[PDB]
C-alpha cells in the first residue's frame, strides 16, 4: 500500500 | 577520501560483502570510495552503488517518515507539548538523509554523469540524480523546495529523454526510471495524472516489447512492470 | 560526551523516537548519553538502553556471522584466493562490534553496575555485561578468548546468583538471563549439557510460579519461557 | 532454527 519505486 | 588507500577492486569486493552482510552504509561507503577512484563504473558497480545508497537512504527516509508523522501528530490540536525533541530528531534524521542525498548527488556530479556516455550508464545516473533530488524533495519545506523538485524533474526528464531514445521500452532502467519519475509526479510534483499516464504508457509500451526478450530479460522487465502495475492499482 | 549538552529527558525522549524509527544506533547513542548523565536508569530506561544496544550489536553480529561464514568458506580446500578483503571486512565489522560491546561494558562499568542496588537493576546490568562479553566471546579467537568467556560467565553467574536470591523464577529478567546464560553455555562455553539443564530448570521453575502472576505478568514470563522452550527443542 | 537469546 506504499507506492513502489525502485 | 576515507577509501583512498583501498584498491578499487577491494572496495567493490567489500561493497559486495557488505551487501551480503546487509551492511548498506558500509556498502555505500565502499562504493563511494570506488566511485572516487575516478574510473567509470561498470554496470554491476553502478548497480552496487545504487543499491548501497538506495538502502541507506531508504532507511533514513523510512525513519524520517516515522518521525515526521510523529511530529505532525504533536502539532495536532489537543496534542500535549512535548518540547523540541521530535522536531530536533526529525531534523537530525533529515539532515543526515540530506547529507546522503548530497553525497550521492555529489558523486553523480563528480563525476559519474559527465563521464557516462552510454545510455545505460547515463540514464542510470540521471535516474539516481532524480531519485536523490526527489528524496531531498521529500523533506524539503523551504524556499528551495521548488528548485529541488525541478532538479529532480530535470534529471528524470533528461533520463527519460535519453532512455526513450536509446533504450528499449522494456529496459529495466527505463522502466525503473519511469516508475520513479511517475512516483515523483504523483507525490512530489502533485501531478497524479501525469504519474498515472506515465506509469500506464510505460507499462503498455513495455508489454508490447516483451516479445523481443529472452526469458531472463523478460523476468527483469516484468518485475518492474509489476511495480508500475502496483502503482497504477494503488493510484486508480 | 556527544550528548553532554542534551537533557537527559530529551535523550530518553529521543531514544524512544529513534526506537520507533528503528534507528537503533541513534537510540543507543541517546541512551549512552542518558547513561552518561550519571543518574541511575529507571526500568524503562534500562530497557531502552538494552534494546538500543541489543539491536545495534545484533546487526553487527549478524553481519559478522555472514562475513565470518564467507571467510571460512574462502579458507576451504579448493576455494579461490580472494585476497585479504573478506578477512579485512570481517575484521572491520568485528572491530566495530567489539567497540559497541566495549562501549556497553564501559557504560555498565561506568557506572551502571556499581550504582545498581536493586536486584532488577543489578541483574539486568549483569546480564547485559554477560551478553556483551558473550558477544565479544563470539568473535574472540585470541589469547583473551578464555578471559572474555569467563568475564561473560562471571557476569552471568553473579546475575544468576542475585536473580535466584532476589527474583521470582518467572521474572522476565531472570528468565532472559537464564536463557542467555544457557546460550552462553551452549555455544560459548561448549557446555551444551549445562545449557540444557539451565534452560530446563529455568523453564520448569518458571512454570511452577506462573500461578502467582497476573495475566500481564503471565504473558511476559511465558514469552521468555517460550524462548527457553525453543532452545530446549533446538538442542535436544 | 537459530537459538534464542533475549
Ligand atoms: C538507478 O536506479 C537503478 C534501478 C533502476 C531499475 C533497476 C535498478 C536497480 C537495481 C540495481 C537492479 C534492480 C532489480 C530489478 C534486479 C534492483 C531494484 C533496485 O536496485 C536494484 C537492476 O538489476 C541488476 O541488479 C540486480 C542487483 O540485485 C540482484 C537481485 C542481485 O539482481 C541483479 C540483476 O540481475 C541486475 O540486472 C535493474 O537492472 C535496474 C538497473
Ligand atoms: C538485559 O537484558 C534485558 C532482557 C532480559 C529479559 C527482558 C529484557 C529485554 C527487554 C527490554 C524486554 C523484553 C520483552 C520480553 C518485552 C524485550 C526482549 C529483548 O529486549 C526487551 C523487557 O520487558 C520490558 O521492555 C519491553 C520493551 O519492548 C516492548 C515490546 C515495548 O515491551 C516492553 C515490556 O512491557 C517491558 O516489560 C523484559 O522485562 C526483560 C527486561
Ligand atoms: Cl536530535
Ligand atoms: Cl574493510
Ligand atoms: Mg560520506
Ligand atoms: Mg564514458
Ligand atoms: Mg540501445
Ligand atoms: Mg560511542
Ligand atoms: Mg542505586
Ligand atoms: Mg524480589
Amino acid at each position: 500500500k506504499r507506492r513502489k519505486s525502485v | 577520501g576515507a577509501m583512498g588507500s583501498m584498491e578499487r577492486a577491494s572496495l567493490i569486493q567489500k561493497a559486495k560483502l557488505a551487501e551480503q552482510a546487509e551492511r548498506y552504509e558500509d556498502m555505500a561507503a565502499f562504493m563511494k570510495g570506488a566511485v572516487e577512484k575516478g574510473e567509470e563504473l561498470s554496470v554491476e558497480e553502478r548497480n552496487l552503488l545504487s543499491v548501497a545508497y538506495k538502502n541507506v537512504v531508504g532507511g533514513q527516509r523510512a525513519a524520517w517518515r516515522v518521525l515526521s508523522s510523529i511530529e505532525q501528530k504533536s502539532n495536532e490540536e489537543g496534542s500535549e507539548e512535548k518540547g523540541p525533541e521530535v522536531r530536533e530528531y526529525r531534523e537530525k534524521v533529515e539532515t543526515e538523509l540530506q547529507g546522503v542525498c548530497d553525497t550521492v548527488l555529489g558523486l553523480l556530479d563528480s563525476h559519474l554523469i559527465k563521464e557516462a556516455g552510454d545510455a545505460e550508464s547515463r540514464v542510470f545516473y540521471l535516474k539516481m540524480k532524480g531519485d536523490y533530488y526527489r528524496y531531498l524533495a521529500e523533506v524539503a519545506t523551504g524556499d528551495d523546495k521548488k528548485r529541488i523538485i525541478d532538479s529532480a524533474r530535470s534529471a528524470y526528464q533528461e533520463a527519460m529523454d535519453i532512455s526513450k531514445k536509446e533504450m528499449p521500452p522494456t529496459h529495466p532502467i527505463r522502466l525503473g526510471l519511469a516508475l520513479n519519475f511517475s512516483v515523483f509526479h504523483y507525490e512530489i510534483a502533485n501531478s497524479p495524472e501525469e504519474a498515472i499516464s506515465l506509469a500506464k504508457t510505460t507499462f503498455d509500451e513495455a508489454m508490447a516489447d516483451l516479445h523481443t526478450l529472452s526469458e531472463d530479460s523478460y523476468k527483469d522487465s516484468t518485475l518492474i512492470m509489476q511495480l508500475l502495475r502496483d502503482n497504477l492499482t494503488l493510484w486508480t
